[PDB]
């Protein structure tokens, strides 16, 4: 059976993966000491694409959680999935990086690569076909870029056969949370725009968006938002996991998603997401759905929709279904929304529909978008990481670890490349 | 987090310690003996005996044995290690060259043998807390030892420490401006990020803020124990955007040699004028960028905003932590410094602001504390190196500084290496 | 019936023979006071292996306890099961040795040698056919390494044809126990290196790194680290006991394992080993077994396995077990650790299987090793006997009880040889 | 193990005796009047009346009536037996010639008649223990004779001896240089190897360690039983890495004349002290190997560690022992000699030390004992010899010794023996 290994890096890292080992247990009904409990047989079926059985009515998920500083994964060990997982994944250090690219890469992050590599081998030993990959991180974060390019890196060369998925939270534009942000996030796509297949773009400022208007949750948290992201996560996966009439699994969405090589960046969206209030106004209906996913305003990127253009878009869907009115709204939308899409490719969507919902939803579709408007994501990034490093702000710190100030160059002009790719794919033939 | 190791030196940096141990035992409710009697990771700052029993992980020095004196008889006796209240003979008498050369030298191997020990018993240790008077005999000379001992043994580590930064109108010695320079030269190169306060700055706070028309001492301490606590929430509590000890030199030290942010806090209010204040993030998060609220007399207005850290303390959202920032960056009135787009460095923990018995400050369920590294400061350098030169210039108190084993050469190279620090302030204050 | 006498002198000899009857008459069901107890018939079946029976309804080990001090087995009388034992076998001296071979061996052990043999020859006139011996010392040790050799050199003359085991205590190579290792290994190898058949290397070192890691084993004492070598040394006659779809006895394991007969030093496995805490997320399966016997965190030995390469294996399976899963993980071992192998040996696997797993365990397997990686053992032994030798830094205590210098230098030249054909065989054809 | 033998001469000894016996009696829940009132192996000191008695297995010896009659007179006056108490009639007043050929030689054959009478009631002696004072009339002159008396006798047996050596700053009388150089040349040869303390190490530890303000020659007894206990520890009770006591000189003695070990002890704290510290067996480990806790003044620091032997003590670990001793070697401030790449012989019992009803020392379930052959000795060799040529190079005190039986070519004969000992300290201190 398909089967995917999950690794969590960061403070960022873990905490999304917390809560979303809570959403994957939820749907295949694992107890959190981890006997199973489901109502349905379905769901056992696949069970073992995300854990490794255990003998004794107990599962055991196949993750791996680094962490520099212990003090993010005790958090996990006390939470209710806690226990859930074998204590022997539980890799850690001592000296937690101080937000530092260099330190979570190459002084730090280097002694402690090759113990999360010998549990990462085991785990795919375990396994009868392994498919690919999944890392939650932060590219702001120093753990995470700096220990999660490592690892990408790592095992991307050890399994280059194998896939990886990425679901990296990006700097917002308007508020941010690290000072070297831009340091972290230009280093870190430096390696994941060459190592990774497909990375999901997410940022905290669309998501505040979200659940101040489209959710109206007054005093939105953390464990909310990730709430949202692993519903997004688990959709992705979702056919590899129960049936459908028209299954996709994470290659198929690559090929179909991944034009090019190096534009392997989407943006995740989720549908439906109404408030308690607005619960009895609305219809769960497909006509509804289709026009959510693809509004600006439900898509957890920053960067407006509008501004680019969709070279692909892939669209998952669950729940009983009606596959003529599926074609019928993409179609709409291909017809309606005329010049949001390249003309070079004649189709841009890329349809999955799975029989089971999520959760008590009777219905539910998963957004993703591989659009030419996150160019305005990345040029921001230049410009704030060009500012920095045009009087040396913050690099001797980064120096000092052992880090070049050559290196730093090439990661701004690899930067400025995957930029002008975006601008030049954004023209028409005629 | 792991292991942080404290260290109190002079009367102003004992003084400050206790008020902070006090803290310390309340916030994770160990009892003033020594026996926890009401948060697990207290072992950051506590070890233990294995006999239920915690011994507090400081080391306090000094040259007398009064101030000192006083520890071992006060309440708090039974908690430190007898042997960790290391005391001289005679006190450095407000002079610098007895703190480093004469008097200083001799007790020096002692503290160090001490901290030696204290970090056999770690685990790991992110760094060291060290508390002193940027003016002052033994807050001056024997401080810098301790830097330049423990930048060689161990380096590779952070090094905090909390200075009480002369008052520009207030002072109580005479040749401050001798001793304040002669510790700048020395402890430069070997500090990570030395956080300033004056005496005069929280005079006012608690003149304006709280109601308290006779502050002491005893009442600034308090109000300057929060603030390492602040600062130490992450290692020692849990919650969203943690800040280990070492994220805050990288984000607040853009370059080696520019290491000095300022301390602000918020709210400070009596326990009446509370019930009249929401208290809601927005209002302290206008409050601690305001001139009136921080603990530095420098004018913030004056200069332009390099990097700050908000440590959000308390019942707080993330939500509304993010809108109140970018409420401050579109304010025209702040500016920030072009080369640096981004400043802000957010930590939230969920632990509300302990509760002194017999303080001055109120009960508050949401409490932030800022650190920001500002080019305002470069003014109240340039004040204090103009007392040095007008001194200076005529030998005012140099001969008893000559006798106690410091040469005059000295002086003229520690006020070129001030002269230098002004001139990287202006440097980096300007932008195309 | 096949039949073994047990001989154990010296300190570590004693109290690891005294923790290892403390396990055979466990897996027999024989009560400390000597009565059987056992709850199935097949443990009497081959009971007469290590017992000599009593008419009475009880049980006598046929085991031989040698030290030149009482304090030793003083201690043993006063344990759980030191009545179980004949009285009469309990052979001492007054003057203990100090930790010099030579009084061991020429001064003060010699008087007391002929009270052992007699002794041993009662053991073997007792018996209806003697299969071979087995010795439990130290090398390190005075009493053992020079006690222990002067009684192996006696018993190979008088029994030429039977075999002898012997499960000797290595130096660590960090941290040692005596001052005087380097003489007293080098004396006793140079008896054992032409008198024994096979040789079992332990090490407290790699025992103490199993307990803290391997097994999470807080606050370990002798108490258990002899319980792990009773394990291996148990599972070693697995077969004489009890019955086994492929049965391997004594001598079919030392054909199998010695290839020539100075190479007969192994290095002892154990499998599973997991902490209380563990226990709950690993399935015990063939397919585990194999990885963590072939792990070389698993052995028992400080000298890395990685380091050299396998002449022989052999592996001795307990518990109810699928022969085609046992062939399947042995060859994915001789496939994937495709440079651990020597290439002049095509097949390097002896596998044995047995019906009775130990203790509670569903499930149990012993890993032993003829690896070309013990050469930087006696290497470094090699190292430390010359430094100290160089300028003769404790040979005044051996020359005075009459050890002369040049029996030193012949030990010395007949280490360096072991060790050169121990790289001899390192080689390739091609 | 079987018996030990004891030997107490000289006031030294035998006021070190009466110390050593309050603890072996204690032990073993021996009365003070010879009856067991509340660990069967007590045989190795005691002897058994056979009816409800045990007479300690010693031979108290002395010149004069004075330190013995005060034990004939003290609570111990029924414990041993009469005929042990041996004495003569005048002392040998500080004077090497009297104790070995005038007046010793008048008392020696009682001395030998006893100690024959305990050796046939031995069914195993392993060896003897001689306490004495390295610089004194009857400690140095009448040991000379036991120990060729001994050694001729019965040889081929361990022969351990306590010596006072010393102090090289403090000293009680004027001619120990030629005392104590006359005992180390006749007792070198039958000598397996003698452990050595000071009183000023003591005394400082005493100071430092303990909180003693008023020490006396009784506290430093019984800081030294502790140190006999330990090392005969393996011989009265049960645990893993028994140390027998020919293991001793095997391990400790790589050359026939290089057997002159150091002593050191931890831990060692007051009963208030105590309950600040963990004690934890890195901690008592890392302080055997400090200068501050060893019991002879001479630097460790300065020379080489050539052998070491670890008699732990209590409710420890064999893990972590050897991974505390893995931390010390390790370490690059201490050096061990190159020739002997393994020095440590590790020693475990499963007897935490007694409590002294009255004594300065706090009661620890975890102790350890440090002997270690160290080569910093040879520094007190030389200023000891130093003092020795500079005294005979003008017949300081000769003529009392000459009077005494005791020709001056011996004064040559043996200094150039001193003279020996240490170039074989400075050949075995060096590798090629
Ligand atoms: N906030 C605060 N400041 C203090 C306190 N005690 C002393 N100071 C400051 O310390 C400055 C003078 O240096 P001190 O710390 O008093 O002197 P010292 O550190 O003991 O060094 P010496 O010269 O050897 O006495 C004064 O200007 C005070 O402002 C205190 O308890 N709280
Ligand atoms: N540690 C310790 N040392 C002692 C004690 N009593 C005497 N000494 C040492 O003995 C040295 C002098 O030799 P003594 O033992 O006193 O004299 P002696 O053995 O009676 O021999 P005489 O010369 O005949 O008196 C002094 O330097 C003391 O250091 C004691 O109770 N404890
Ligand atoms: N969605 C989400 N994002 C988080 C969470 N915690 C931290 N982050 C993000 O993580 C970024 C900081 O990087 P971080 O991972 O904490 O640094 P690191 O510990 O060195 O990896 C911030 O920009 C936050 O937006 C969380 O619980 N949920
Ligand atoms: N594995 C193990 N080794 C031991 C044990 N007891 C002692 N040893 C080893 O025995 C060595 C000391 O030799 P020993 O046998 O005690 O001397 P002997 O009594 O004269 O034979 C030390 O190096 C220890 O490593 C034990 O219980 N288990
Ligand atoms: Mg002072
Ligand atoms: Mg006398």
């Amino acid at each position: 059976m398909r089967e995917i290994v999950h690794l969590q890096a960061g403070q960022c890292g873990n905490q999304i993966g917390a809560k979303f080992w809570e959403v994957i247990s939820d749907e295949h009904g694992i107890d959190p000491t981890g006997t199973y409990h489901g109502d349905s047989d379905l769901q056992l079926e696949r069970i073992n694409v995300y854990y490794n059985e255990a003998t004794g009515g107990k599962y055991v998920p196949r993750a791996v959680l680094v962490d520099l500083e212990p003090g993010t994964m005790d958090s996990v060990r006390s939470g209710p999935f806690g226990q859930i997982f074998r204590p022997d994944n539980f890799v850690f250090g001592q000296s937690g990086a101080g937000n530092n690219w260099a330190k979570g890469h190459y002084t730090e992050g280097a002694e402690l690569v090759d113990s999360v590599l010998d549990v990462v081998r085991k785990e795919a030993e375990s396994c009868d076909c392994l498919q690919g990959f999944q890392l939650t991180h932060s590219l702001g974060g120093g753990t995470g870029s700096g220990m999660g390019t490592l690892l990408i890196s790592k095992i991307r060369e050890e399994y280059p056969d194998r896939i990886m998925n990425t679901f990296s939270v990006v700097p917002s534009p308007k508020v941010s949370d690290t000072v070297v942000e831009p340091y972290n996030a230009t280093l870190s796509v430096h390696q994941l725009v060459e190592n990774t297949d497909e990375t999901y773009c997410i940022d905290n400022e669309a998501l505040y968006d979200i659940c101040f208007r489209t959710l109206k949750l007054t005093t939105p948290t953390y464990g909310d938002l990730n709430h949202l992201v692993s519903a997004t996560m688990s959709g992705v996966t979702t056919c590899l996991r129960f049936p459908g009439q028209l299954n996709a699994d994470l290659r198929k969405l690559a090929v179909n998603m991944v034009p090019f090589p190096r534009l392997h960046f989407f943006m995740p969206g989720f549908a439906p997401l109404t408030s308690r209030g607005s619960q009895q106004y609305r219809a769960l209906t497909v006509p509804e759905l289709t026009q959510q996913m693809f509004d600006a305003k439900n898509m957890m990127a920053a960067c407006d929709p509008r501004h680019g253009r969709y070279l692909t878009v892939a669209a998952v869907f669950r729940g009983r279904m009606s596959m003529k009115e599926v074609d019928e709204q993409m179609l709409n939308v291909q017809n309606k929304n005329s010049s949001y899409f390249v003309e070079w490719i004649p189709n841009n969507v890329k349809t999955a529909v799975c029989d089971i919902p999520p959760r008590g939803l009777k219905m539910s579709a998963t957004f993703i978008g591989n659009s030419t408007a996150i160019q305005e994501l990345f040029k921001r990034i230049s410009e704030q990481f060009t500012a920095m490093f045009r009087r040396k702000a913050f690099l001797h710190w980064y120096t000092g670890e052992g880090m070049d100030e050559m290196e730093f160059t090439e990661a701004e002009s690899n930067m400025n490349d995957l930029v002008s790719e975006y601008q030049q794919y954004q023209d028409a033939t005629a | 987090m792991r292991e942080c190791l404290s260290i109190h030196i002079g009367q102003a940096g004992v003084q400050m310690g206790n008020a902070c141990w006090e803290l310390y035992c309340l916030e994770h409710g160990i009892q003033r003996d020594g026996i926890v009697s009401d948060d697990s990771s207290f072992g950051t700052f506590f070890s233990e005996t294995g006999s239920g029993k915690h011994v507090p992980r400081a080391v306090f020095v000094d040259l007398e044995q009064t101030v000192i004196g006083e520890v071992r008889t006060g309440p708090y006796r039974s908690l430190f290690h007898p042997e960790q209240l290391i005391t001289g003979k005679e006190d450095a008498a407000n002079n610098y060259a007895r703190g480093h050369y004469t008097i200083g030298k001799e007790i020096v191997d002692t503290v160090m043998d001490r901290v030696r020990k204290m970090a056999d018993q770690c685990s790991g240790l992110q760094g060291f807390l060290i508390f002193h008077s940027f003016g002052g005999g033994t807050g001056s000379g024997f401080t810098s030892l301790l830097m330049e001992r423990l930048s060689v043994d161990y380096g590779k580590k952070s090094k905090l420490e909390f200075s009480v930064y002369p008052a520009p109108q207030i002072s109580t010695a005479v040749v401050e401006p001798y001793n304040s320079i002669l510790t700048t030269h020395t402890t430069l190169e070997h500090s990570d990020c030395a956080f300033m306060v004056d005496n005069e700055a929280i005079y006012d706070i608690c003149n304006r803020n709280l109601d308290i028309e006779r502050p002491t001492y005893t009442n600034l301490n308090r109000l300057i124990g929060q603030i390492v606590s602040s600062i130490t929430a992450s290692l020692r509590f849990d919650g969203a955007l943690n800040v280990d000890l070492t994220e805050f030199q990288t984000n607040l030290v853009p370059y080696p040699r520019i290491h000095f942010p300022l301390v602000t806090y918020s709210p400070i209010i009596s326990a009446e004028k509370a019930y009249h204040e929401q208290l809601s993030v927005p209002e302290i998060t206008n409050a601690c960028f305001e001139y009136s609220n921080q603990m530095v007399k420098c004018d913030p207005r004056r200069g332009k905003y390099m990097a700050c850290c908000l440590l959000y303390r308390g019942d707080v959202v993330p939500k509304d932590v993010n809108a109140a920032i970018a409420a401050i960056k579109t304010r025209r009135t702040i500016q920030f410094v072009d080369w640096c787009p981004t400043g802000f460095k957010v930590g939230i923990n969920y632990q509300p602001p302990t509760v002194v018995p017999g303080g001055d400050l109120a009960k508050v369920q949401r409490a932030v504390c800022m650190l920001s590294n500002t080019t305002a400061i470069a003014e109240a350098w340039a004040r204090l190196d103009h007392k040095f030169d007008l001194m200076y210039s005529k030998r005012a108190f140099v001969h008893w500084y000559v006798g106690e084993g410091m040469e005059e050469g000295e002086f003229s190279e520690a006020r070129e290496d001030m002269a230098a620090l002004e001139k990287d302030y202006e440097e980096v204050g300007t932008e195309s």
